[PDB]
């Protein structure tokens, strides 16, 4: 019988600072135990400063993500050029993905950009639309490796301040640009390490205020 | 839904209808009534499939309120039942048949006359002095069988009808919490709150 | 009903500077019903230390049947069994029952006592032997576990410093799996020295 | 809901210097039964596009007609139909990646993995898959079915990044898809010793080669190999 | 999932856990289980997150037109009827949902509707619902009085969702208390269970299970 | 596979193509399907490569221990034993074997022995997927009391054939000749078979 | 896995890679895929890890006591009949697959075993999930009359053709060259071409990070 | 079968085990005592499978009581509850498993200290302050984690285990027709007869 | 069933026997599976009696319509029409027909549709059941050009042999000459082509 879906591998990770939000994803492309390709880009700039990325199943990623971008245009005909806000963007998202609740988009969505506060924003989805904003949220095979690290390192979960006891705990800050790069590049390459389905190159696209910045890494090609 | 039962006696019916709402492994309520009057002589009970039972029940209640209107009248027990008939035996072919059964108690006020209607879901109608659904008609046909008398009064049935809520109660697997009582005569739909 | 995941629990360990960790959760449970904070996962015979996740009923009977073996193995040898050893008599042992295997994740962790070298090993439910010489992970968030040790570990750690690495590796990767959690214990083993430390962790 | 019957085996391909070569064989496979030997899969469209195709063939025969079709529309009304408004290799793949996808989601897939190669207006050299689920890729090298698993590593070798491509000449690239070949006729159960092979070059354009043959085969050795053990005559 | 809400002399305690899951990942530990509907209209969701999140938002938005067409503030039992008959609709297509529409109107007085994907409606005074259900009704119930003060009642929302976060699987997170009053809803916090295990087994002794 | 065993004037032939499969995947395309149970009697193998090479060792092990108290085992002898075996296991095995030996007294004789376990002596056998191509093209051509060139042609004209059509025959034709004179063997590469 | 096996002039080659899986998740990143059955026999493995290691163990048991027995050397061959014989017994639930090669004075030799207990002979072999890519290789460059420093570079060459291509592949490889007259040698680690990168920054946690609930010192001591 | 908890208090073990034996829709027995002395300080209860749980508990019965004339000497409950664990440990892997959960209440008379074990049928043992098998665990044990103190009296314990019949009563679907209670202590086992 | 169709010099023979089964019952010993959809385009069936019958009468309106219209049509027109049913039908049918016709520009022309709906232009093709015992024997003895005779003992020979090693296949050899002289209907005994 006919199987619609396949899986296309990769993973993405979601990091929003004070004044910037980043959104990575390797450039690996599978399915089953053969590469595809090394270099198959899927973490996209949709314009108004919001990045998206669709992982997964590759055609519905990349079926949703085109439906995003004549979303976005649409909005600009249909309502005098105004921009759409990131938090706009993920309740038009929703209904992209629960319009097909009974056929599916085999995806984990997360988009990335600013409020409209000027602060970092990234949110995610599951296959069929809901959706939460949050700090941080990795996404695809990986995620399961990467997201407890996340949790760790931005969140500062379970770190207690020393000498208390155990009782106040490890005050929440946001993290500069250079320093949630540095956990991007250490949550990928670990989880090139133990992961299959993850390598090749490591992709960031960075969200600030005067527009979207690329920054490209090797990974592990084993 | 599970327990619903109907006694006919000489000048009215008894319905009787079991509390519990139960869900997974937890009963979310104990004060169900289970039960439309479709017309000031004329009351259903039902169970059934969740969601279909009360989605079923309002729908013939608001056919026969209709009805009501339009004529400046009221519907005898039998058209009404052949009518919820229909309506089931409609259900049974669809793409998603209700999966509903029923009592129709009434008093047709031109006949002078208590009747009640057994009706399950595929739509097989019975008239009936005593009528049950579910498992509870496995005890209680029998045991009507050996006290019932056509010529009861509505107090002699309720004594009967106790007497088959306290057999359920004895030998039913489920705690069905009770039961609530009602009855249909002459003077319309009462409910016994002391049950 | 999948046999290594109606109970749940993970286990850890890893090496450092002249010294391993070994820490594993405290619950058990029945799919979601959490049953008991107290189930440990970590047993030892003499100085070599074996944790075991899985379903806890040949979690109990390993541990049983070890003790069992190391008790007779120390009474004709006249000596501890050594880590390297044990790793052995464990993959035989879960061999054994090729097709009937025990559903199990062991995890063996000590310091051989006449080289002093560090040593951890891991198994799969069918004997397959898994050596390392940083960490070992199992148990039902152990994709969170992979995650967590690969990022946090750096070799040659101090006891002290150690203990907080696979503390954290070890909570964060818990909360992160519902059929883990509830308590956690966690072994710092040196050469002639044994601490075992219960961390305050989330109780959900 | 489909099942394939005829089929027609790997189809590859890489990048070079100036262009794109793209190969594949002439057999039409009923099953284990090698059926048709006379079946061209690869399917110019214009001068400056290649269409591989894998799978089955009555889907084949259907992108076919398609493609033919599309060359008549775009003439339609089109004054520049031969210059600066000719079909480009990446307008001919968005459209069969389009139907593809859409099959895909009615339930009722064409049964295909396909690669278009070409070069584009400005030079560039274009090269990108795409199947029955309407997952697409590009990569310096691309093949479907076995040519997967076996091309493209000795493929990847030629050209294993980006920076490889302008090192690597039309001879050298050209060398790898026939040894490539080779190698698919020697461990693929359905493919044939017959093939075809096309280069889309930025300067000399279309080149389309019919009837080449694998050769320069080893064999001799088996003759050596005896029994599947101890035996020693 | 567990959620609740009960009737009591000073209105309705809204209580819900924060934890998503997919089979035993935990998804998230911060998700909203509220929907403010209006001033006067709380929903809770447990079931599938898409389904909750998507038609209650799709409810508030029916609401909303309610009091535009008939410029009156919708009934409970009205939006939960709107709810209810939605998801008939949908019966057997697959939707997974367990609501609670908590309120007040005038003509109602407090009043609280459990509705669910089944199309079951029912009206009531206290309803558990979600994975961990039972663990909140355990407490609920053993402690549930009609004459409740408002900080009492607020505690036992409270207690009863770390309950069934501590022995629930499935259920974790935080709690997000609600109070429904005549004037409308008031939000009273969100309650992190790291923290609130812990302060609640030294200051009420409980939790001796538990190695303290 | 493709595989055939032809009687003529001196002996016996016995042919095979040389492919080994996984699916589609050529996991041998060198295999030596002719396989000695003794000195002059050989079988042809299709079928599960385990179970007809588990059969063939069990056969030259009860041939050996044959010779060593009865002396030379006729090809008769050798077909039973192959039989024993394929039919009292039939529920577990999947074993196409053509029996092919050569006696003094019987000259050339060809045994086949399919699934089920029945055993057929013919003038000449085919067997393995390959097969079904050529039924048509052997019965046409087949002739008794031919000589070694001629039943080396007509082998070598039959598998070329069955190797075009079946995907899962190839490589090279590998051949046993059975005579008096002794045992030869032969091998025919692509480059010549092809083109017939 | 992959492993490849290729003879050469006065012996026998035999590599394989050192990752080990479970589903998507690499178990082992330095695993050791050859096996000892005797000093000069050696045996690579793929398929069911255990299964592999079990069964070369035990006929490298009964091999070492047949050669006592004998007084002989053990020879390949007689591993091969072992070996075979058992896993035809099981009939593929044993699932090892093999490439059995050796030196002893019969010669040099080498096969290939699968699970269900059938052999291969052959001048070069490949098994596992990355036998294609590097069978690809050994069908492009192997020649008949190989030296030894040829049939390493072929091995090593077709191994790493596994590694970078197939996914259930990667890390490092081994190698062990049997050749008449002298010592095997078995060379652990013959290539390293996927050493992890300096990590972006150290995790070290300030002391006292973790809450503690309890301490207590543990008798291992009698 | 179906409900049955236990409470381990300061000086007693608590054992309460529901008296209903149901079989289709019908309520056979409604005095049924799921409960075998194993020795004198030494209490278990038991449900699962028709047959497998009667027939599993006297089981042990014999071996335990066996154990006892040999040595004269009473097994300690720790003892007892790796025997039954073992038990139960080798029939899960039998042609025919008992499918048996076992709640085993004793008072180790040496440490003067009173023991709970919760064993279910795949020999899964653990010791705790409150047990429950089967769906009951689902609402008590969330309000033990409430209600519970480890000091509490064996009339404290009987009032806490009111408490959890009482939540079962009113929530659980079956009617499984009250407990029977007994008490572990330093003076043996005895019956509550009103409960 | 075994069909096929050959060209030759003056135009086109089609050839198949007489066979249909129900099982292994013989519903029809007689059976005409040459059918005409036009004056010199005819056709042969194989698979589904009843699904190659429905689709060779829509095909004999199409053509009757078109040759209303438009004139003759060419045997590629006609084979465009059977595809065009067979392949989206593919999920219904299961029809393997063979299509030859004869023009005075293009001569003789065979058309094959296999099960998926694709079309395959050839010097000659066979099909049905019984074909997959003749390819090695077609394969080798067919010649482009042939004269009718030979064409007719060529077909003749072939459907002998896919009768006599296919159960499903036999009756008697039905043959159609399409060639400029006009149509020529031919049949040929047991007693003669059993004993070829
Ligand atoms: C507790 C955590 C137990 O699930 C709650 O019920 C919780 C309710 C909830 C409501 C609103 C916002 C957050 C949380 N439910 C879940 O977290 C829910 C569990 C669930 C999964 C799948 C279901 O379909 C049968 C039903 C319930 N988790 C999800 O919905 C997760 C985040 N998403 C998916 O599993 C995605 N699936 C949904 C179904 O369609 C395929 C994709
Ligand atoms: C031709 C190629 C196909 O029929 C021959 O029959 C050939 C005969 C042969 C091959 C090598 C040595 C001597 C003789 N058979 C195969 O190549 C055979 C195909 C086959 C496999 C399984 C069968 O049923 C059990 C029947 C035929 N190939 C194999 O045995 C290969 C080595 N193994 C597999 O394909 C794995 N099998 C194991 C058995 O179960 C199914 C999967
Ligand atoms: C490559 C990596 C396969 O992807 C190799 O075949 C490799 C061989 C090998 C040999 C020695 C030491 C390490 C590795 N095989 C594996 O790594 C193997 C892959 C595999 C998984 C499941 C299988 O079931 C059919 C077969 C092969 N991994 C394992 O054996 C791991 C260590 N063990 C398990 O996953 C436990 N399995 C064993 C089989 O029974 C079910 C549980
Ligand atoms: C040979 C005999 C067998 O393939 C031919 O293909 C022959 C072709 C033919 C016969 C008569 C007229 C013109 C052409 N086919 C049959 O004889 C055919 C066998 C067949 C039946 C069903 C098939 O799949 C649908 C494929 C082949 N016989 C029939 O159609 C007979 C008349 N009917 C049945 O056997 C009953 N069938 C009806 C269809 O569903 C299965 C049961
Ligand atoms: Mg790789
Ligand atoms: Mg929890
Ligand atoms: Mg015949």
């Amino acid at each position: 019988q006919f199987n619609p879906y396949g899986d296309n591998g990769g993973t993405i990770l979601g990091i929003a600072g004070e004044d910037f939000a980043v959104l990575a994803g390797d450039t690996r492309n599978i399915t089953d135990y053969s590469i595809n390709s090394r270099y198959e880009p899927k973490v996209f700039d949709c314009g108004d400063n919001i990045v998206m990325s669709a992982n997964g199943f590759a055609a519905d990623g990349d079926a949703l993500v085109k439906r995003f971008k004549n979303s976005v245009k649409w909005y600009h005909f249909d309502h005098n050029d105004k921009k759409l806000s990131i938090n706009s963007a993920a309740r038009n998202i929703q209904h992209l993905l629960y319009g097909k609740r009974f056929f599916p988009y085999y995806v984990h969505t997360i988009i990335a950009g600013l409020d409209e506060d000027g602060k970092g924003a990234v949110y995610s989805f599951d296959p069929v639309g809901s959706y939460e904003r949050e700090q941080c949220r990795a996404g695809g095979a990986a995620a399961s490796l990467i997201m407890p690290f996340l949790d760790n390192q931005v969140n500062f979960k379970n770190q207690y301040e020393p000498g208390t006891n155990g009782k106040v705990k490890k005050p929440l800050k946001y993290l500069s640009v250079e320093e949630v790069i540095k956990l991007v590049r250490d949550s990928f390459t670990s989880a090139t390490e133990r992961h299959i389905q993850v390598g090749d190159g490591l992709e960031i696209l960075i969200v600030t205020k005067d527009g979207v910045r690329k920054e490209f890494y090797e990974l592990k090609r084993d | 839904m599970d327990i619903i039962l109907g006694i006919r006696v000489q000048d009215s019916v008894i319905l009787a209808s079991s509390k519990a709402v139960t869900r997974g492994i937890s009963v979310l309520k104990d004060s169900d009534d289970k039960t439309r009057q479709l017309s000031p002589h004329t009351l259903m009970s039902f169970a059934g499939e969740a969601g279909d039972t009360v989605q079923f029940a309002e729908y013939i209640q608001a056919n026969i309120q209709l009805y009501s209107i339009r004529e400046d009248y009221e519907l005898s027990p039998q058209a009404v039942s052949s009518f919820v008939r229909q309506e089931l035996a409609k259900s049974i072919r669809s793409r998603r048949p209700y999966q509903v059964n029923v009592l129709i108690g009434g008093y047709d006020k031109k006949k002078n006359k208590p009747e009640l209607y057994q009706i399950d879901y595929l739509g097989t109608k019975v008239e009936l002095p005593y009528g049950a659904h579910g498992y509870s008609g496995f005890y209680t046909f029998s045991l009507l069988d050996h006290h019932y008398r056509p010529d009861m009064t509505t107090e002699e049935g309720l004594d009967l009808l106790k007497l088959c809520v306290q057999e359920l109660e004895k030998r039913m697997p489920m705690d069905f919490k009770g039961v609530i009582v009602k009855i249909v005569d002459k003077d319309g739909i009462r409910q016994v709150d002391d049950f | 009903s999948d046999p290594s995941s109606i109970n749940g629990g993970i286990v850890v360990a890893m090496t450092g500077k002249d010294c391993v960790a070994i820490a594993c959760d405290l619950r058990l449970g029945s799919q979601s019903l959490g049953v008991s904070n107290k189930f440990e996962k970590i047993f030892h015979y003499g100085h070599v230390f074996l944790g075991i996740t899985g379903l806890a009923t040949d979690v109990t009977t390993l541990n049983e049947m070890f003790r069992y073996k190391t008790n007779l193995y120390k009474l004709k040898e006249e000596r501890a069994i050594e880590p390297e050893t044990f790793t052995q008599l464990v993959s035989s042992s879960l061999y054994e029952r090729r097709f009937g295997p025990y559903f199990v994740g062991p995890v063996v962790a000590g310091i051989n006592s006449k080289s002093g070298k560090p040593f951890i090993a891991g198994f799969d439910l069918i004997g397959c032997i898994d050596e390392a010489k940083d960490f070992i992970v199992s148990g039902t968030a152990s994709d969170q576990l992979f995650g967590m040790c690969e990022s946090l570990y750096e070799p040659n750690l101090e006891p002290e410093d150690l203990f907080e690495t696979i503390s954290q590796a070890l909570l964060n990767a818990a909360d992160r799996d519902a059929l883990s959690g509830w308590g956690a214990v966690v072994y710092i083993i040196k050469k002639d020295e044994v601490v075992k430390r219960y961390l305050k962790m989330r109780q959900d | 809901t489909q099942q394939p019957i005829v089929t027609g085996t790997s189809v590859i391909s890489m990048k070079y210097d100036n262009g794109v070569i793209i190969a594949a064989d002439n057999l039409g496979s009923y099953g284990s039964l090698l059926r048709f030997n006379g079946v061209e899969r690869l399917i110019p469209v214009g001068d400056n596009t290649v269409v591989g195709i894998s799978g089955d063939i009555s889907d084949m025969q259907h992108i076919e007609r398609l493609l033919k079709d599309l060359v008549t529309e775009n003439a339609y009304d089109n004054p520049l139909a031969d210059a600066e408004e000719a079909l480009e290799p990446s307008y001919i793949f968005e459209y069969l990646a389009t139907v593809m996808y859409q099959r895909r989601s009615k339930m009722n897939p064409l049964w295909n993995a396909i690669i278009v190669a070409g070069v584009q207006s400005n030079g560039d050299q274009f090269l990108r898959y795409v199947n029955l689920l309407g997952v697409t890729y590009s990569s310096p090298t691309l093949a479907t079915g076995f040519g997967a698993h076996m091309a493209n590593p000795l493929l990847r070798k030629v050209v294993d990044r980006e920076s490889d491509i302008p090192k690597t000449t039309v001879q050298v690239a050209e060398e790898a898809i026939v040894n490539a070949m080779r190698v698919l006729y020697y461990r693929d159960a359905r493919s044939s010793r017959n093939f075809s092979l096309a280069i889309i070059d930025k300067n000399t354009g279309l080149t389309f080669k019919k009837n080449l043959q694998v050769e320069n085969m080893k064999w001799d050795f088996a003759k050596d190999i005896k029994g599947y053990g101890t035996q020693k005559i | 999932t567990t959620t609740l809400a009960f009737r009591f002399q000073g209105g309705i305690i809204v209580a819900v856990d924060s934890r998503a899951t997919a089979g035993n990942w935990v998804a998230s530990q911060t998700v909203k289980k509220v929907i403010e509907i209006n001033p006067f209209l709380l929903g809770t969701m447990a079931g599938g997150v898409a389904d909750c999140q998507f038609w209650e938002t799709w409810l508030g938005s029916q609401c909303r037109l309610h009091e535009l067409r008939e410029k009156e503030r919708i009934s409970v039992a009205a939006a939960s009827k709107i709810l209810s008959n939605l998801v008939y609709q949908y019966k057997g297509a697959g939707l997974s949902m367990g609501t609670m529409i908590c309120g007040y109107t005038r003509k109602e007085g407090p009043t609280i509707y459990y509705v669910d994907s089944d199309g079951t409606r029912l009206k009531g005074d206290i309803f558990c619902v979600g994975s961990g259900q039972t663990f909140a009704y355990g407490v609920l119930d053993s402690n549930y009085k009609w004459d409740l003060s408002v900080e009492d009642a607020l505690y036992l929302g409270k207690r009863s969702i770390l309950a069934a976060a501590h022995r629930d699987a499935y259920s974790g997170g935080s709690v997000n208390l609600y109070h429904v009053t005549e004037d409308g809803w008031i939000y009273h916090g969100n309650h992190d269970v790291g923290e609130l295990f812990w302060k609640v087994k030294e200051e009420e002794g409980s939790f001796n299970n538990v190695i303290g | 596979t493709s595989i055939m065993a032809v009687t003529f004037k001196d002996g016996v032939i016995l042919g095979a193509d040389s492919r080994t499969t996984t699916g589609a995947y050529i996991a041998n395309r060198v295999t030596d399907k002719l396989t000695r149970v003794h000195d002059k009697i050989w079988c042809c193998r299709s079928g599960s490569a385990a179970d007809t090479q588990a059969i063939a060792d069990i056969v030259q092990y009860h041939l050996e221990l044959y010779t060593s108290q009865y002396g030379t085992p006729s090809t008769e002898t050798a077909a039973s034993v192959f039989k024993e075996l394929c039919y009292e296991n039939k529920d577990n095995l999947t074993a196409g074997i053509i029996v092919a030996g050569y006696d003094d007294k019987n000259k050339g004789e060809v045994y086949t022995i399919p699934l089920g376990g029945s055993v057929h002596k013919l003038p000449y056998a085919i067997a393995g997927s390959g097969s079904t191509f050529i039924y048509g093209y052997c019965d046409k051509n087949f002739r008794e009391n031919m000589s070694k060139e001629e039943t080396v042609d007509f082998i070598k004209h039959s598998l070329s054939q069955a190797i075009k059509w079946d995907g899962s025959s190839g490589g090279v034709i590998r051949m046993v000749v059975l005579t008096a004179a002794g045992v030869e063997r032969l091998i025919f590469y692509p480059d010549e078979y092809e083109q017939l | 896995t992959t492993i490849v096996g290729v003879k050469f002039n006065n012996g026998v080659v035999i590599a394989a890679d050192t990752r080990s899986t479970q589903g998507p998740i690499v178990a082992d990143k330095n695993c050791a895929k050859l096996h000892r059955i005797s000093p000069k026999i050696w045996c690579a493995g793929a398929g069911t890890a255990a299964d592999t290691e079990a069964v070369t163990q035990l006929i490298g048991s009964n091999i070492e006591l047949h050669s006592l027995y004998t007084s002989r050397e053990p020879r390949v061959v007689s591993a091969l009949q072992m070996l075979k014989q058992h896993l035809f017994k099981y009939q593929g639930h044993i699932g090892a697959y093999l490439i059995v090669a050796g030196v002893d004075p019969t010669g040099s030799h080498l096969f290939s075993i699968h699970a269900h207990g059938s052999t291969d002979v052959g001048y070069y072999l490949s098994l596992g999930s990355g036998s294609l890519a590097a069978m690809a290789v050994l069908e492009s460059h192997w020649k008949q009359d190989l030296t030894k420093e040829e049939a390493i570079k072929l091995a090593s060459d077709a191994i790493q053709a596994g590694i970078w291509n197939d996914l259930g592949s990667g890390s490092n490889v081994d190698v062990c060259v049997m050749e008449i007259g002298k010592d095997a040698e078995y060379l652990r680690n013959y290539l390293t071409p996927n050493v992890r990168e300096e990590k972006q920054k150290s995790y070290k946690f300030p002391r006292g990070t973790t809450a503690v609930l309890k301490e207590s010192i543990v008798n291992i001591c009698d």
